[PDB]
């Protein structure tokens, strides 16, 4: 089941409806792909067949 | 049989470093390879088993893998725990038992240079009344370790029965070398004086003392 | 769980040294043990395994008769004797337990030494077993040292003024001697204004010989 | 036969039918989906893993 | 007909004779015989008569 969403997740009881406080965080974290990164910190094009 | 490993691999903190471990055709390539680390003055523990997995209580930053007849281990984040050494344990058929690598030393990318302080100690009169004379001169608080002690009887470098040890890491990350050379007391008393000129990086400190001080 | 082992001391070449490892907590009928040594200046080396529930014993391809391995199931201890010790065997011997169970030769791919135990350093050399001898020394803040010679075996404990003097005390690592004995020095950093006004005492203790000798160090004029 | 010439792989553990006998059993629906993940994440892309 | 062999089974175009891990696999596999398991994984000693 795929899922797409952009609303801010709240980790506590603070109602965040457009802001990101101390317990409200953005739920979409991006990578960083540099050649400086080692072997186990590089993107692998994982494809799966079902 | 044994495996080839780099003697020293280093990396600055904030990024990752890689450690390689090659093998023969029937050492890694048919058998699993395991990674062991050990603290200085302690017992080793297990980090990677079955080439990918980790036991409970190990952080997720330690990752290793293999592709063909060789394996690599990559560690990310070097603050206080990655200064220990690592070993590449495997199994083969030629020796019919577990075989280990030579040893990889991991460091980080710093201390100021310390000038050597050599103190040539002549034998005391309490040694002369007991008919003994051990000429001793010790160098302490020097960095990095490049000392070389020369036994000079004021006209020639003479070496006989030299007992020279290695510098050791103290609690201040420094070095303190030592060197002894025992002599017959009349041979020591026949000398006009004595000197221990140690060459540490080129800053040779002359220390000549009289037998009667 | 804990896997404490019992070490030994220095001894003459060619005789037999017995090292023992004790197990507790877990059931000592399901897990193999492995015996690996660690010498300074080199890495780990593997010797062989036994089993607690059977009379299986396997050896390395280089140690076929130099080592024989012994099992004590009732005491829940395991023993090793080493026969005809060479010179290059001064190492730290580790009692290592691996999960699972293997007796066959082809079984050894899946074993890893999970729960290690603390090792002990055993040694080979040649010297007599007797107490230390303290050698007086004259100074060159004025630095003066205390010399102790021909102590056998390691270690020794150094104290100044029977523990009343601790500031400036700095011992030195043991050197190697060609005669088989060991040597050590203890140099203190004291002010030159109290070199002769306040006079210190050098003390050393050696618990294997059960002897204590004291002196009275004095700088020469 | 146009499968194994797409660079040397990293993980190909399979949880069912063998990849070489796929020609001998004829299917009706096969799914294809793909993404990119870090090298520390290839391990837990598996049936029943956290 | 018994068969004792430890040669590597290849499952790809590239030939394997001493290399394993990416598409070549070691043919033997060990049982995880534990008393923690239930009824369907216990080691049954089976003897046959012909
Ligand atoms: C993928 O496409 C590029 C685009 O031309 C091509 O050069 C490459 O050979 C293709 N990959 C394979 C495995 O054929």
């Amino acid at each position: 089941e795929r899922d797409i969403s952009t609303e801010i997740y709240q980790a506590g009881n603070k109602p965040c409806n457009g802001v990101a406080g101390v317990n409200c965080y953005f739920p979409l974290q991006s990578y960083g792909f540099r050649p400086t990164y080692g072997v186990g910190h590089q993107p692998y094009r994982v494809v799966v067949l079902s | 049989p044994v495996l080839t490993q780099p003697p020293s691999a280093s990396g600055p903190p904030g990024q990752s470093v890689s450690i390689s471990c090659s093998g023969s055709r029937s050492n890694i390539g048919t058998n699993f390879v395991y990674w062991y680390q050990q603290l200085p003055g302690a017992a080793p523990k297990l980090l990677i088993y079955k080439n990918d997995q980790r036991p409970s209580g190990v952080p997720e930053r330690f990752f290793g893998s293999k592709s063909g007849t060789s394996a690599s281990l990559a560690i990310s984040g070097l603050r206080s725990e990655d200064e220990v050494d690592y070993y590449c344990a495997a199994w083969d058929d030629s020796l019919s038992g577990h075989v280990f690598g030579a040893g990889t030393k991991v460091t980080v990318l710093g201390q100021p240079k310390a000038a050597p302080s050599v103190t040539l100690f002549p034998p005391s009169s309490e040694e002369l009344q007991a008919n003994k004379a051990t000429l001793v001169c010790l160098i302490s608080d020097f960095y990095p370790g490049a000392v070389t002690v020369a036994w000079k009887a004021d006209s020639s470098p003479v070496k006989a029965g030299v007992e020279t040890t290695t510098p050791s890491k103290q609690s201040n990350n420094k070095y303190a070398a030592s060197s002894y050379l025992s002599l017959t007391p009349e041979q020591w008393k026949s000398h006009r004086s004595y000197s221990c000129q140690v060459t540490h990086e080129g800053s040779t400190v002359e220390k000549t003392v009289a037998p009667t001080e | 769980v804990q896997l404490v082992q019992s070490g030994a001391e220095v001894k003459k070449p060619g005789a037999s040294v017995k090292v023992s490892c004790k197990a507790s907590g877990y059931i000592f009928s399901d897990y193999n043990i492995h015996w690996v040594r660690q010498a300074p200046g080199q890495g780990l080396e593997w010797m062989g395994w036994i089993s607690p529930d059977s009379d299986d014993t396997n050896y390395a391809q280089s140690f076929q008769g130099r080592v024989t391995m012994t099992r004590d199931t009732s005491i829940t201890t395991v023993y090793m004797e080493l026969s005809s010790l060479r010179s290059d065997d001064t190492a730290v011997y580790f009692c290592a337990r691996s999960v699972g169970y293997c007796s066959l030769n082809s079984c050894q791919r899946w074993m890893w030494f999970d729960t290690w135990g603390q090792g002990a350093l055993v040694t080979v050399s040649s010297a007599s077993t007797k107490g230390p001898s303290v050698f007086p020394l004259a100074p060159s803040t004025a630095a003066l040292g205390c010399l102790v010679k021909d102590y056998f075996p390691e270690p020794v404990t150094v104290s100044w003024n029977s523990g009343a003097l601790t500031s400036g005390v700095h011992t030195f690592p043991a050197v190697l001697q060609s005669s088989g004995l060991y040597s050590l020095s203890s140099v203190v950093t004291v002010p030159s204004s109290s070199l002769g006004t306040q006079t210190y005492i050098c003390n050393v203790n050696h618990k294997p010989s059960n002897t204590k000798v004291d002196k009275k160090v004095e700088p020469k004029s | 036969s146009v499968l194994y010439n797409f660079a040397p792989f990293f993980a190909f553990k399979c949880y069912g039918v063998s990849p070489t006998k796929l020609n001998d059993l004829c299917f009706t629906n096969v799914y294809a989906d793909s993404f990119v993940i870090r090298g520390n994440e290839v391990s837990q892309i598996a049936p029943g893993q956290t």
